Protein backbone atom coordinates (compact mmCIF):
# COMPACT_ATOMS: atom_id res chain seq x y z
CA UNK A 1 0.00 0.00 0.00
CA UNK A 2 2.29 2.74 1.28
CA UNK A 3 5.77 2.62 -0.25
CA UNK A 4 8.49 2.88 2.39
CA UNK A 5 10.73 5.96 2.04
CA UNK A 6 8.81 6.90 -1.12
CA UNK A 7 9.82 10.54 -0.67
CA UNK A 8 13.32 9.83 0.63
CA UNK A 9 14.16 7.61 -2.36
CA UNK A 10 13.16 10.33 -4.84
CA UNK A 11 15.35 12.89 -3.08
CA UNK A 12 18.34 10.63 -3.70
CA UNK A 13 17.51 10.07 -7.36
CA UNK A 14 17.29 13.71 -8.40
CA UNK A 15 19.71 15.90 -10.32
CA UNK A 16 20.28 19.67 -10.58
CA UNK A 17 18.44 19.46 -13.89
CA UNK A 18 14.99 21.04 -14.16
CA UNK A 19 13.87 17.95 -16.07
CA UNK A 20 14.74 15.93 -12.97
CA UNK A 21 13.21 18.16 -10.28
CA UNK A 22 10.04 18.51 -12.35
CA UNK A 23 9.79 14.72 -12.58
CA UNK A 24 9.57 14.43 -8.79
CA UNK A 25 7.66 17.66 -8.19
CA UNK A 26 4.87 16.72 -10.60
CA UNK A 27 4.79 13.35 -8.85
CA UNK A 28 4.31 14.99 -5.46
CA UNK A 29 1.80 17.58 -6.70
CA UNK A 30 -0.62 14.77 -7.60
CA UNK A 31 -0.57 13.47 -4.02
CA UNK A 32 -1.38 16.62 -2.04
CA UNK A 33 -2.93 14.32 0.58
CA UNK A 34 0.51 13.74 2.08
CA UNK A 35 1.36 17.46 2.00
CA UNK A 36 2.01 17.76 5.81
CA UNK A 37 3.77 14.39 5.78
CA UNK A 38 6.20 15.21 2.97
CA UNK A 39 6.72 18.65 4.50
CA UNK A 40 7.94 17.34 7.86
CA UNK A 41 9.97 14.61 6.14
CA UNK A 42 11.62 17.24 3.95
CA UNK A 43 12.35 19.36 7.02
CA UNK A 44 13.73 16.41 8.99
CA UNK A 45 15.89 15.28 6.06
CA UNK A 46 17.48 18.71 5.59
CA UNK A 47 18.05 18.84 9.36
CA UNK A 48 19.98 15.57 9.34
CA UNK A 49 23.79 15.98 9.56
CA UNK A 50 24.09 12.92 7.33
CA UNK A 51 22.75 14.98 4.45
CA UNK A 52 25.58 16.80 2.68
CA UNK A 53 25.19 20.31 1.24
CA UNK A 54 24.78 18.74 -2.21
CA UNK A 55 21.67 16.86 -1.11
CA UNK A 56 20.41 19.82 0.94
CA UNK A 57 20.54 22.15 -2.06
CA UNK A 58 18.91 19.45 -4.20
CA UNK A 59 16.03 19.03 -1.77
CA UNK A 60 15.61 22.80 -1.60
CA UNK A 61 14.96 22.90 -5.35
CA UNK A 62 12.11 20.40 -5.00
CA UNK A 63 10.45 22.62 -2.40
CA UNK A 64 10.61 25.70 -4.63
CA UNK A 65 9.10 23.68 -7.47
CA UNK A 66 6.09 22.27 -5.60
CA UNK A 67 5.24 25.54 -3.81
CA UNK A 68 5.51 27.54 -7.03
CA UNK A 69 3.51 25.13 -9.19
CA UNK A 70 0.97 24.90 -6.35
CA UNK A 71 -0.31 28.31 -7.49
CA UNK A 72 -1.71 26.73 -10.63
CA UNK A 73 -3.06 23.71 -8.78
CA UNK A 74 -4.69 26.03 -6.22
CA UNK A 75 -3.66 23.65 -3.47
CA UNK A 76 -2.67 25.83 -0.52
CA UNK A 77 -2.18 22.62 1.49
CA UNK A 78 1.30 22.32 0.00
CA UNK A 79 2.27 25.94 0.57
CA UNK A 80 0.82 25.84 4.09
CA UNK A 81 2.69 22.70 5.11
CA UNK A 82 5.94 23.66 3.39
CA UNK A 83 5.66 27.27 4.51
CA UNK A 84 5.70 26.52 8.24
CA UNK A 85 8.79 24.35 7.83
CA UNK A 86 10.46 26.65 5.28
CA UNK A 87 11.01 29.36 7.89
CA UNK A 88 12.92 26.83 9.97
CA UNK A 89 14.88 25.13 7.17
CA UNK A 90 15.74 28.44 5.47
CA UNK A 91 17.01 29.82 8.76
CA UNK A 92 19.20 26.75 9.22
CA UNK A 93 20.67 26.50 5.72
CA UNK A 94 21.31 30.25 5.64
CA UNK A 95 23.62 29.84 8.65
CA UNK A 96 25.52 26.82 7.27
CA UNK A 97 25.60 27.36 3.50
CA UNK A 98 28.67 29.18 2.06
CA UNK A 99 28.60 32.53 0.25
CA UNK A 100 28.06 30.96 -3.18
CA UNK A 101 25.16 28.84 -1.89
CA UNK A 102 23.54 31.58 0.21
CA UNK A 103 23.31 33.68 -2.95
CA UNK A 104 21.54 30.88 -4.79
CA UNK A 105 18.97 30.41 -2.02
CA UNK A 106 18.56 34.19 -1.87
CA UNK A 107 16.95 34.29 -5.32
CA UNK A 108 14.98 31.14 -4.50
CA UNK A 109 13.41 32.63 -1.38
CA UNK A 110 13.12 36.01 -3.11
CA UNK A 111 10.78 34.72 -5.79
CA UNK A 112 8.73 33.08 -3.03
CA UNK A 113 7.93 36.40 -1.36
CA UNK A 114 7.79 38.29 -4.66
CA UNK A 115 5.12 35.95 -6.02
CA UNK A 116 3.42 35.83 -2.60
CA UNK A 117 3.68 32.05 -2.40
CA UNK A 118 3.22 31.81 1.36
CA UNK A 119 1.14 33.79 3.84
CA UNK A 120 2.50 37.21 4.89
CA UNK A 121 2.61 35.87 8.46
CA UNK A 122 5.28 33.30 7.66
CA UNK A 123 6.89 35.31 4.85
CA UNK A 124 7.78 38.06 7.33
CA UNK A 125 9.31 35.37 9.56
CA UNK A 126 11.51 33.93 6.82
CA UNK A 127 12.93 37.27 5.66
CA UNK A 128 13.62 38.37 9.25
CA UNK A 129 15.35 35.06 10.04
CA UNK A 130 17.71 35.59 7.10
CA UNK A 131 18.48 39.11 8.32
CA UNK A 132 18.87 37.92 11.92
CA UNK A 133 21.67 35.58 10.87
CA UNK A 134 23.40 38.59 9.31
CA UNK A 135 23.36 40.39 12.66
CA UNK A 136 26.52 38.43 13.53
CA UNK B 1 22.32 21.50 -16.12
CA UNK B 2 21.68 24.12 -13.39
CA UNK B 3 18.24 24.76 -11.89
CA UNK B 4 16.82 28.26 -11.53
CA UNK B 5 13.45 29.28 -9.93
CA UNK B 6 12.32 30.85 -13.22
CA UNK B 7 13.05 27.56 -15.02
CA UNK B 8 11.56 24.69 -12.97
CA UNK B 9 10.34 22.48 -15.82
Amino acid sequence: AFSSEQFTTKLNTLEDSQESISSASKWLLLQYRDAPKVAEMWKEYMLRPSVNTRRKLLGLYLMNHVVQQAKGQKIIQFQDSFGKVAAEVLGRINQEFPRDLKKKLSRVVNILKERNIFSKQVVNDIERSLAAALEH
Amino acid sequence: PSYSPTSPS
